[PDB]
Parts: structure tokens; sequence; C-alpha cells
């Protein structure tokens, strides 16, 4: 038959030529199955070979996809043209320095994630003794918070992070909370200093937009509030320890 | 030397005017104002109460304005919006497991509203039926 | 080029690379390990696996039953000594992942649960809901963050390895954001780059599974073993090729044609089983190859449903029920809704066979070492000789941590007894890589890399699919040879330096062509039918243990020719018959 | 990159107050604004329920003293905390803002305390 077309606006930026980002526009064929990621490949293949962007899985599980679509942080592989017939403007993930086209520097995210020690700490059990015992009830405590694909859409959604680039952010705190809440870990004290910082949970004013955009429904906002409760219990304990 | 030139977009004081989700957030925190204003009002009344009936009547006169009646009606609206949003948010601070499943928020949101309702009734009874 | 010193360099941070990095950091606390990857570790393809990872766990099981499953599943082309070592170390590695936090699904008593995959008689696949790859990869990635010995080079695109006098001495990589070349010196290099499923038009793989690592080994005289055995998954979505876990059927899903008929009963997998109770080995849980072949047969008879994205059959899951669906198939459901717009509760999902896993890969001995001293390969880019002519479901993920650990340890030792090499020779190798790169950049010809990409993919689909004929295999060999000539006429019109993906995709395409020719040539010469390799021509439609109970070795000479050699299969206790 | 040994924040003290205050004005503020801000000035009450003598009788009782205090004060520690942060959200620079808003809270709290031990 005859495929419809869609004029997509993509905010290009070449640090070796441009002084600032600037829009470009492309005509792309499409149907009810076409995704933003599909569209970007079509552009790179037939209209502008210098269009750079991150991607891989094509199924919303790897998390390398994040970008802004009409000012809403989304995954290009889970965004569909059929929903943007009245206009679609694509930009690099907000609140992150733009390196080139749709690629942004994720270094702060990575360092933030690294700073909260996201690994089982202090459990002496060894392989030969078998695995730990953990029940559905114990796992339910942190399970949802472990679905994070590190895509960064919550950092683009958070206005607190945009105002304070030093804030360790929603995903990082959720990740920390995921280990604190795991019955097999015993390293909550190794994580608290970062969660108690001003750049920790306390930089959060519960705008709640992060949770609204998580493509994996992790609900980082709930993690942070819960973290606040623990940070507060921690503050009391510290105040009462003249030891 | 690097050929990279990282472009940092700036964040304006009007960031929140964009998206409705941000606007509603601003509105939510905005309830803070009518709420403190009401605390101030109570302090007037409390010190008018102490300065005798003469002063108390001058307080009641103020509340009659009736521009102050509008502000107070706005205050009531703001307070309810606070209650509405406070109750949805509070449950997230708890992580409760009920038979292998993380529950809430609905069970908690329902209880808080139940308690408010009862409280609103007990106060109104106490302050008006006697 | 700036240089960096490391005791060992690991190319690839998926399951295997990460498990290798940790083993190496634990084996030598003072080591300086260079972990490299062109994507951040958590974006590696391991993140996508959904079914699970195998390891003897139930009391009524035995290492011998897993041993036999693997050997028979591989149609006797498995290196029986490697298989033995494998089964014996799976439990240790699955348990260890649990110690590191991996949230495997549990039994009410808190023990880990296990389900059936790959047709195994005794279930022994451990699982994290239907996000196992996601959970293993992240657990691994996150655990490695605590070892200071591991220094990562995120989004570094390894261009080549450095070899002199039969020993590896490092590698050259490109810092992707910077656009600058870097030299990493090490006496041991572990290749953990993944498979090559992207040389196929339709597959289940991520864009980055391009066969780079395999291509690099080919360049240095190392052969790729058993490349003709490409595993197709019977149920993928039309167009995207996205995978619908076998778990849809282990939960009772059915496959029907345009007549609503459960066609699998007429291809030797009957009698039909009631919607209620699906039985292993039968109907939709029949031998993987027979299920994919049924599709082709249905297609010949005109029983497939025609759709805009292509002919399919229907994966009907409705009779599963909400609870079950959402408790064991939450991912499958959201994929289905999003990419084919279908609710597995309300409608049937359109599916069809899709290129999925690369059995063949870089040839290695029992310690993951290749013919070049110091150079190892583990994971999907390799051939330790575990899978034979057909991988067993849930054996790949197990493989990643079982042999990744072995690789890390063996490489550690290897770098400690290496001794020095000829510095001028090494540096000359590096200058070589750089020159070849300028050559590719200055290449002109006006050919568009992407159309070559598309044609390669179509060729592999037509010539090296589910059923093979010498006419069509030859047609594919002829196509690739043509595409190789065109590849030299490609022009990379993007000369920028900051995250230039035009250049990178073009290099990736180079490795693909090379890798695909080893597959097509390997397949054209295996004049038999075994495992994933099935031929329709007279005197080739059956397994021939008299003349082909051997491995295919594919080399690429400097003249661009693909030559084959054959090696024997180590038998230990299970002779063929 | 990220401070390896950050200073513990003192936010848990104001957050806690703001928490109890936010919960108190959620449950009790609506009804109180109704009575005082609307029913009282509009005569909308039976007999002499909200007459000077009755209110004074209430305010002077112990339970009334505790109630008036908390009704005035908890909401303050909630609202000032929010205006404090609204300042940052709005990008309004306020010198010693922590001392201003929280000080005002403390001042008003004291002033209220004097009030319920009576003027
Ligand atoms: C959708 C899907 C589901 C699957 N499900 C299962 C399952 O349920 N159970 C199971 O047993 N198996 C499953 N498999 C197979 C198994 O997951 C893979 O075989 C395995 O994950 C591969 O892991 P790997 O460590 O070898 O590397 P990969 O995870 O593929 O990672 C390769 C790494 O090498 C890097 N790299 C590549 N080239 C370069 C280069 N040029 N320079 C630098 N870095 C480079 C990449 O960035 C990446 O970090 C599945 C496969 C797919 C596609
Ligand atoms: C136990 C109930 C706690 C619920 C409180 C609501 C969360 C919440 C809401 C806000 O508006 C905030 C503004 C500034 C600082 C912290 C904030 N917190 O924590
Ligand atoms: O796809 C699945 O769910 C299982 C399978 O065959 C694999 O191990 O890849
Ligand atoms: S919490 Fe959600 S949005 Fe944030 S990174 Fe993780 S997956 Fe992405
Ligand atoms: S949007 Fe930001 S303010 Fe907190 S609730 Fe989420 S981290
Ligand atoms: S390509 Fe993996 S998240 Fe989109
Ligand atoms: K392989």
């Amino acid at each position: 038959a005859e495929m419809k077309n869609l004029k997509i606006e993509v905010v290009r930026y070449n640090p070796e030529v441009d002084t600032a980002p600037h829009s470009a526009f492309y005509e792309v064929p499409y149907d009810a199955t076409t995704s933003l990621l599909d569209a970007l490949g079509y552009i790179k293949d037939n209209l502008a070979p210098d269009l750079s962007y991150r991607w891989s899985c094509r199924m919303a599980i790897c998390g390398s996809c994040g970008m802004m679509v009409n000012n809403v942080p989304k995954l290009a592989c889970k965004t569909f043209l059929r929903d943007y017939t009245d206009g679609m403007k694509v930009e690099a993930l907000a609140n992150f320095p733009i390196e080139r086209d749709l690629v942004v520097d994720m270094t702060h995210f990575i360092e933030s994630l690294e700073a909260i020690k996201p690994y089982i700490i202090g459990n002496s059990r060894t392989a030969d003794q078998g695995t730990n015992i953990q029940t559905p009830a114990q796992m339910a405590k942190y399970h949802q918070f472990s679905g994070c694909i590190n895509c960064g859409l919550c950092y683009a959604a958070c206005p607190q992070f945009g105002l304070n680039p030093e804030f360790i952010g929603p995903a990082a705190i959720t990740l920390a909370h995921r280990y604190n809440e795991d019955s097999r870990d015993h390293g909550k004290k190794e994580r608290m200093a970062q969660l108690n910082s001003q750049n920790g949970v306390w930089s959060c004013t519960f705008v709640g937009y992060c949770s609204e955009v998580c493509p994996k429904h992790v609900d980082p906002a709930a993690a942070i509030q819960q973290g606040k409760v623990e940070s507060s219990k921690d503050f009391l304990i510290a105040t009462l320890k003249p030891r | 030397t690097t050929k990279r030139k990282p472009y940092v977009r700036p964040m304006t004081s009007t960031w929140w005017k964009k998206l409705p989700f941000y606007r509603f957030y601003m509105l939510r925190e905005g309830t803070a104002v009518p709420a403190v204003w009401f605390s101030i009002e109570l302090i007037f009344g409390l010190f008018a109460l102490k300065n005798g009936p003469e002063a108390w009547a001058g307080f009641v006169d103020f509340l009659q304005n009736p521009v102050i009646v509008i502000i107070n009606l706005i205050t009531l609206a703001a307070a309810l919006l606070h209650t509405k949003t406070w109750f949805e948010l509070a449950p997230k601070a708890a992580n409760i497991i009920v038979k292998d499943e993380k529950m809430g928020p609905e069970p908690i949101i329902k209880s808080l509203w139940a308690v408010t309702v009862v409280a609103t009734i007990v106060i109104l009874f106490v302050a008006l039926y006697w | 080029m700036q240089t960096f010193q490391a005791d060992l360099a690991i190319v690839g941070a998926g399951g295997a690379g990460l498990r290798a990095a940790i083993a190496a950091a634990q084996a030598n606390p003072n080591a300086k390990i260079a972990l490299i990857s062109k994507v951040y570790p958590m974006r590696s393809h391991t993140v996508a696996a959904e079914g699970g990872s195998a390891a003897v766990a139930q009391d009524h099981d035995s290492f011998e039953y897993h041993f036999h499953d693997t050997v028979a599943g591989g149609d006797w082309l498995c290196e029986q000594d490697v298989v033995d070592y494998f089964v014996h170390h799976c439990p240790t590695e699955m348990t260890q992942l649990e110690l590191w936090g991996c949230p495997w699904s549990r039994r009410p008593d808190g023990s880990v649960n296990v389900r059936r995959f790959g047709g195994m008689k005794i279930e022994r696949t451990w699982f994290a809901a239907d996000k196992t790859g996601f959970h293993m990869l992240h657990t691994l990635f996150q655990t490695s963050l605590q070892f200071p010995q591991i220094q990562r080079f995120d989004e570094h695109f390894v261009l080549d390895i450095l070899v002199d006098d039969g020993h590896v001495r490092g590698l050259v990589a490109m810092n992707m954001m910077e656009g600058t070349l870097v030299q990493i010196r090490a006496n041991a290099v572990v290749m953990a780059t993944g498979g090559a499923g992207r040389v196929y038009r339709y597959n289940t793989n991520g864009g980055i599974v391009t066969g780079d690592g395999m291509g690099m080994a080919l360049s240095h005289g190392v052969p790729l073993r058993d490349m003709e055995f490409v595993q197709y998954h019977p149920t993928g979505l039309p167009g995207s090729g996205i995978l619908m876990t076998e778990g849809c059927r282990g939960e009772g899903g059915i496959l029907v044609n345009k007549n609503g008929y459960r066609y699998l009963q007429d291809y030797g997998m009957g009698p039909e089983t009631p919607l209620g109770e699906p039985k292993n080995k039968y109907m939709e849980l029949g031998p993987r190859d027979k299920v994919s072949q049924a599709f082709w047969h249905e297609w010949r008879k005109g029983n497939t449903i025609s759709t805009p994205r292509g002919d399919v059959v229907y994966l009907d899951l409705r009779h599963l029920g909400e609870k079950k669906l959402h408790e064991r198939l939450p991912f499958i459901c959201e994929l289905a809704k999003a990419y084919v717009g279908v609710d597995p509760v309300k409608e049937p999902i359109p599916v069809r066979p899709t290129a999925h896993y690369t059995m063949g890969g870089i040839e290695t001995d029992q310690n993951c070492e290749t013919r070049i001293k110091g150079l190892f390969a583990v994971g999907e880019c390799s051939s330790v000789g575990l899978h034979g002519a057909n991988r067993l479901g849930s054996n790949s993920l197990a493989e990643l941590v079982v042999f990744g650990r072995l690789a890390g340890e063996q490489a550690t030792e290897r770098a400690a007894t290496a001794g020095n090499g000829n510095e001028a020779a090494i540096e000359a190798q590096a200058a070589g890589v750089e020159q070849r790169l300028k050559d590719l950049v200055n290449q002109d010809g006006g050919e568009n890399w992407a159309k070559i990409r598309d044609e390669m993919g179509l060729a592999m689909e037509e010539g090296c699919g589910i059923y093979r004929t010498p006419e069509l295999m030859q047609k594919t060999i002829d196509k690739l040879a043509e595409l190789q000539e065109r590849f030299k006429r490609v022009r990379i019109t993007d000369t920028s330096s900051v995250f230039n993906t035009d250049l990178l995709y073009t290099i990736e395409l180079g490795h693909g062509l090379n890798v695909a020719e080893c597959m097509a040539h390997s397949a054209m010469a295996r004049k038999e039918s075994r495992g994933a390799h099935q031929r329709l021509d007279e005197g080739c439609t059956e397994r021939d243990d008299v003349n082909f109970l051997k491995h295919t070795l594919a080399f690429r000479d400097a003249d661009g020719t693909t030559r084959l050699e054959y090696s024997d299969v180590k038998i230990t206790t299970l002779p063929p018959a | 990159m990220i401070n390896p040994n950050p200073k513990r924040s003192d936010e848990p003290v104001f957050w806690g107050l703001f928490g109890a205050g936010g919960m108190w004005s959620a449950i009790i503020a609506p009804v109180m604004i109704l009575l005082v801000g609307i029913l009282l000035p509009l005569g909308l009450f039976p007999g002499d329920a909200l007459s000077y003598e009755r209110v004074l009788a209430f305010a002077q009782s112990f339970i009334g003293r505790v109630f008036l205090f908390l009704m005035i004060v908890l909401p303050l520690w909630c609202g000032l905390h929010r205006m404090h942060h609204a300042m940052h959200d709005l990008k309004i620079h306020v010198p010693a803002g922590k001392w201003v808003f929280y000080g005002l809270a403390a001042i008003l709290t004291v002033v209220t305390l004097i009030g319920v031990v009576t003027i």
C-alpha cells in the first residue's frame, strides 16, 4: 500500500562545528508499528549518516535509549510515531550535558550509582554452604526496586536534579534502598553517609515525576521517601550515641 | 586537546510553568501559604481572646470583612487540597508486606480519610452541640 | 597513542566478561585489570535473557543427567571432557550469584525454585522471574564495582589485538566519546564479545551483537569452530524478531495455524494434550528444531496467517489466566502489547522462527585458551566445545559464569608467567592498526554501508536458515563475496570525532561479513544434517557419524579466502549411537 | 567526583517537624478553618457555641491550651519548611534563609507558648 509520512524534528549538535544545538527535520515513513528507534535508524540510513544516538536491545530492557520526546523523557524503542501525528520533536535526555546529537554524558549517573556501594556487603556465607534462605515475603521488601535498568529517565524528570547536579538522584538512592532492604545484605551503614548527605535523599522534595516516567515501574519516589525515614532513624540513633 | 564541547542547557526559575505535573507540584507546595496565614490568624484570635470581649469582638469583626471571608474560603480549599495530596503521598513512606506482597497505598489512603471524617464530625459536635 | 599497563585486558562486559573480571580480581588482589566495552556493561545482551540458567539442584537429579542432556542435545559434537567440567561447576556458580545478591525466584520455604527448559527431563533452570538475564548481568556488574583492581574503559571500541611471535601483547581501542585511539598492554587478553546474530535480517539480538571479537580472532589466524550451527528460536515477533520465551508454552500456551489447528500433532509430536496439562517433549513442548520446522511445513501448505509484517502462526495464551500470566509472564505480556499490540489475555500473539544464538565461535581448549598464547575467549564469542551442534536451553547463561570464572583465573596465571616481548614489534602492530583505520576513513566509493548490511542479512536468512540447500547456500556464499568487494567501495561520510557511530557501525559491518562467510562456507561443506544444521539434498538429510563426527574449523587467510579444516570430538563415556 | 565522606544533613529535624505538622493540618485543619474562618463570623452556629465567653472557657481549659498550641504551631513548622524550599525551587536567593524561616517558626512558637500559658 502507501505508508504515511511524519516530519520529525531532531535537535542536532556537533561540538566540532556547532556553537549550540539546533533543530533539523526529517520525513520518515511509518505505520502502527514504527518506533522512534526505528525512525532514527531510517534517518541514519537514508537521510543523515552523521546522526548519533545510543540504543541496543530494541525491547526496553537495556536502558540505553532515553531521550526527550516533546519534553517527556522516554525510551525511543518504546515510543511510537502513530502517537505523534501532530508533531514530534526529539532532544537529548534533559539535565545531562549534551555531547553530540542524542548522546549525553552519563558520568554523574554512573559515579552516583557507584558511590552507594550497590553490592551485597558483610555476608560471610560461602558457595559450598549453599545459598541464603530468603522467602517470597523477604524478597517482596525490595523486589520492585530491583527492576531498574539504569536508563536515566528519572534524572531527566527530576527538577531537583536539574537544580542541583550534585544530587545523587532517584535511581542511585533506589538502588541503595534495594540493598538496604535485602535480608542477605549487612552493609546499611556503608551506605548511609551518602543517603544522609544534603546531596542524598534530602535533596528530594517529592515532586514525584521520576516514578511517573519509569519505563519499568520501579517507583523510585517511594524508595526515596522510605530512605528519608531511614535517614531520620539514623540521625536519632547517632544523636543518642554518646558512646 | 579534546574535540568535545559539552553543551549544558540552563534551568530557569520558570521551569515548573512548563509541564502540568510540575505546576500541580508547585500548587501543592503553595498550600503552605494559606496554612501559615491561618496560623497567624489563630494567634490574633488567641491574643484578642485574652485582651477581653472588647478585643475579641474586634477579631470577629475582622473575620467578617468580607474580603477576609474570601481569603479564608481560599484557605479552606487550599487545606483540603493539602489533605488530598498529603494522604496520597504518606503511604509511600511505608513498606509493608501482606502475604508475599507489598501492599498499599489504597488501604492507608482509605484509613486516613476515615480518620479525618470522624475527626471532622467529633470536632463539629463538640464545638456546636453544647 | 596513549598507552596503559594492565595485567590482563578483558574485551566485553556482559555475563562472561564481568564474571571473568571478578575472578581475576579475586585471584590476584594486586592485579590491574582493564575491562573494556563499547556500551556501559549493563547494556550488554545478557540483560535480555528471560528463561533462566541451568544447574543441578533437585535431589533426584544428577550431574550425569545434565551431562547427557547436553551431549545428546548437541548431537554428539560436544567435547565431552568440557561438558563434564561444566555440569560440575554450574551449582557453584549459580549459588555464588545468589551470594552476590541475584534475586532468583523462590519456593515458599526460601530455597531457590527451578523450572524446565531446553526439554530437560529433570527441571534444573534457576530463574529470576522472566528477567533472569537482567538480574544476572546487573548482579554481576554491581558486584564488580567493589573491586578496585578492575578499571573499566566504558564505551571503548576495541579495534584489534596485538600479536607477536605467537603471543598476545595487548590491544588498540577507540575512546568513543573522544574519538582517540588508545593502547592497552597486557600479557593476557580475554575475548568476551558475544555472538553474531546480527548478520541475520531477523533476530532476537541487540544491535551490538555484531561478531567483532570473532572477526578480530579470524584476522590473527585463529579459527572459528562450528560456525554453521545457528540456533533459531521458534517464537519471535514478526519484523522486530523479539523473543517470546519458551516459558509461554511451559505455562500451557498453544501454537495454532490460520484454521486454529494445533498443527504440531501432524509432525510427529502428537497426540494433542489438553489445554490444561502440557507435557514435556510433546506438542508445543516438542524438540525445538521440529517446532521451527513445523512452521516452514505449515507455510508450504498455506496454513500461516499473512500479516503486514510477514507470515506467522499464533501463540495463544488466553487460557492461562491473569494471575498466572502476571505472576510468571509479566515481561512477555508488555512486549506483546507494545510491539504487536496484543494482550496475551485477550488475543493470540503473532509469532515465527527467528535467528537467536551463535553456537560456533573462537576455538579454545579446555581452559578457554586459543592457539595464540595469552589470548582467551569465553562466552558466546567462543567455542569451548560445550554446545555441539545445538545448545541446550538455559546452558548459555550458566556457561557465562562457569567458564567466565575459568577464563579469568587461567588468564591471571598466563599473564604471570608470560615474560616480555619485542617492544618494537608490538609498537609496530599498534601503528598498523592505526594505519588500517586511516585507510578505512579515507576510503571512498559512494557505497552506503547500510544497504550492504541489509543485503548481508537477507542472504543469511535465505541461504543459511532452518532448512538448507546447496543451491541457496551457494547463492549466499556468492552474495557475501560480492558484498565483500562492495565493502571496499564504502564511504564513511561522517568524519567527526565525538561519538561517530557511522564509522563504528561500518567497522562492525566488516566483522559481520567475515563472520558470515565462515558460517556459509562451513554450512556448504557439512554435507550432512546435524543439530541446527539441516539440509534437504540427497545424501545429506541425515546425521553421518562415519564422515562428519568432527568439528568444522574456519580460517580466513590474508587473501580474503575462507578455508576449512576438521578436528575430532573428544568422547569420554557417551559414545554416539 | 562525589564526596567520599559527606556531612550528615540536619534536614531530618525539620523534616520530622514538617511531617507531624503536615499530618496534623491534614486531619484537623479543614474543620478548624470551617468553624473559625467561616461559621464563627457568619453566625452560622447554634445559640452561644462560638460566643466570647464559650471560646474563652475552652481556651482556658488544659486540653484547650494544648490544642490551640498544636493547631497553631504544627502547621507553622510545616508551611515555613515548604516556603523555605519553595525559595530554592523558584531560584530566589534568601540570605540565611534557614535562619529566617525556621527562626520565624521558633519566634512564633514561643509567642504562641506565651499565649497559651496566657497573656
Ligand atoms: C533475547 C535473548 C534471550 C536469551 N535468553 C537466554 C536464556 O534465557 N538462558 C540462556 O541460557 N541463554 C539465553 N540467551 C543466550 C545468552 O544470553 C547469550 O548467549 C549470552 O548472554 C551472551 O553473553 P556474553 O557474555 O558472551 O556477552 P554479551 O552479553 O553479548 O556482551 C558482549 C560484550 O562485548 C562487548 N563488545 C562487543 N564488541 C566490542 C568491541 N568491538 N569493542 C569493545 N567491546 C565490545 C559488548 O559491549 C558487550 O559488553 C538469550 C539470548 C537472547 C538474544
Ligand atoms: C511520614 C509522612 C511523610 C510524608 C511527607 C511528604 C514528602 C515530602 C513532601 C514535600 O513536599 C517535601 C518538601 C520539602 C522537603 C521534603 C518533602 N517531603 O518529604
Ligand atoms: O528463549 C528462552 O526463553 C529459552 C531458550 O531457548 C534460550 O536458552 O535462549
Ligand atoms: S528508576 Fe526507572 S527511570 Fe530511573 S533509571 Fe531506573 S529504570 Fe530508568
Ligand atoms: S522527581 Fe525528584 S524531587 Fe524526588 S520524587 Fe522524584 S527524586
Ligand atoms: S534499545 Fe534497549 S532500552 Fe531501548
Ligand atoms: K558460541
